């Protein structure tokens, strides 16, 4: 396959810099030039950085011109960017992308926060059912941590069906929040149960929370 | 700078019907035959795809039902069939002179028949009440169209300003949409008052459906 690989991520403070990486497969085809676009959060696609097939040519946003480097090393078949005097603005998901024509092979992307705030791992609280229908909800709200990602499965990824993880939302205290919930049997709330697994990462904080009626 | 102006900004389509984005650039982006003009769906959560490139080149793998076209300033891509997976946000993008510019984007809603949210509402558990604070949600499950209205009602008066909601993307499995509003309160004050209620409002209910629980009582 033609994979690309994007590491260098995660929380920076204001006024640091970052150095993000990306590592290729198969492709080389040398006609080929890289990008890096960036995508901040809850908006559209903003184009920062290019560097020509052949090394020679490489171009900024005039946001980010001055403050960042673009390399690639032909050896390693690897590209980098730098940047330096990171602002809150820059705070974006950054995508490696790469082609011929257009941007054809990209990247999964790569967090790249930019806050003073502290890492702090979440608390996760149950969404308990009734009590009383036909059909019970239940979930888990993992609420005040950062920065972003969380991770939620049920029943360690067994349970897919009826499952809505929800957007997390930025709070007023500026720590981030969210809900997963699953609708399930009411009449299977008895034998079966029900555990939402949180992860964050960012904070090395790992939950499972078993959700019952009470 | 070459502006990319994309319309609509957004757009709901029936499976089956034409869906037809366009893209306007603020001056040429030719040269002979050739219009460096590129096309990129992003569904959420992912990467953008490429779809379209060079004006109207269909990338191998994508199914022909997209297909762009378009000279000078003025190109579109048309979706025809439109399918319940091709939920997405589409983009326009230049790469005839830098800086390469991407549009606005243009959102993509699928279209279904109506379908009322199940609504469901969750006190605070005993767990947090212990810590600060105690949080209030309100889950409006599985429904057609997004447009819903959330009302916090504590001992009768509304509330505002201290309610935050977010909405799921829209299923594709079954086209609905799911939604939370997460009333946030501190523990003196949810000790404080007796009745919680949401009142949800939407099309699809006749009359709005409100869910309820009185502070204590199981």
């Amino acid at each position: 396959q033609v994979q690309l690989q994007e590491t260098g991520g995660g929380l920076v403070q204001p006024g640091a810099s970052m150095k993000l990486s990306c590592k290729a497969s198969g492709f080389t085809f040398t006609r080929s030039g890289m990008y890096w676009v960036r995508q901040r959060p809850g908006q559209g696609l903003e184009w920062v950085a290019w560097i020509s097939p052949n090394g020679g040519s490489t171009d900024y946003n005039d946001k980010v011109k001055g403050r960042a480097t673009i390399t690639r090393d032909t050896s390693s078949n690897t590209a980098y960017l730098q940047m330096s005097s990171l602002t809150s603005e820059d705070t974006a998901v950054y995508y490696c992308a790469r082609g011929w024509g257009g941007m054809r092979y990209w990247g999964q992307g790569t967090t790249v926060t930019v806050s003073s705030a502290s890492t702090k791992g979440p608390s996760v609280f149950p969404l308990a059912p009734s009590s009383k229908g036909g059909t019970a909800a239940l979930g888990c709200l993992v609420k005040d941590y950062f920065p972003e990602p969380v991770t939620v499965s049920w029943n360690s990824g067994a349970l897919t069906s009826g499952v809505h993880t929800f957007p997390a939302v930025l709070q007023s205290s500026g720590l981030y929040s969210l809900s997963s919930v699953v609708t399930v049997p009411s009449s299977s709330l008895g034998t079966q149960t029900y555990i939402c697994n949180v992860n964050h990462k960012p904070s090395n904080t790992k939950v499972d929370k078993r959700v019952e009626p009470k | 700078d070459i502006v990319l102006t994309q319309t609509p900004l957004t757009l709901p389509v029936s499976p089956g019907q034409r869906a037809t984005i366009s893209c306007r650039a603020s001056q040429s982006v030719d040269y002979r035959g050739y219009s460096f003009m590129q096309w990129y769906q992003q569904k959420p959560g992912q990467p953008p795809k490429l779809l379209v490139y060079w004006g109207s080149n269909l990338e191998s793998g994508v199914p022909a039902r997209f297909s762009g076209s378009g000279s000078g300033t003025d190109f579109t891509l048309t979706i025809h069939p439109v399918e319940p997976e091709d939920f997405a946000t589409y983009f326009c993008q230049q790469s005839y002179s830098t800086p390469w510019t991407f549009g606005g984007g243009t959102k993509l809603e699928i279209k279904r028949t109506v379908a009322a949210p199940s609504v469901f509402i969750f006190p605070p558990s005993d767990e947090q009440l212990k810590s600060g604070t105690a949080s209030v949600v309100c889950l409006l499950n599985n429904f057609y169209p997004r447009e819903a209205k959330v009302q916090w009602k504590v001992d009768n008066a509304l509330q505002s300003g201290n309610s935050q909601e977010s909405v799921t993307e829209q299923d594709s499995k079954d086209s609905t949409y799911s939604l939370s509003s997460t009333l946030t309160l501190s523990k003196a004050d949810y000790e404080k008052h007796k009745v919680y209620a949401c009142e949800v409002t939407h099309q699809g209910l006749s009359s709005p459906v409100t869910k309820s629980f009185n502070r204590g009582e199981c």
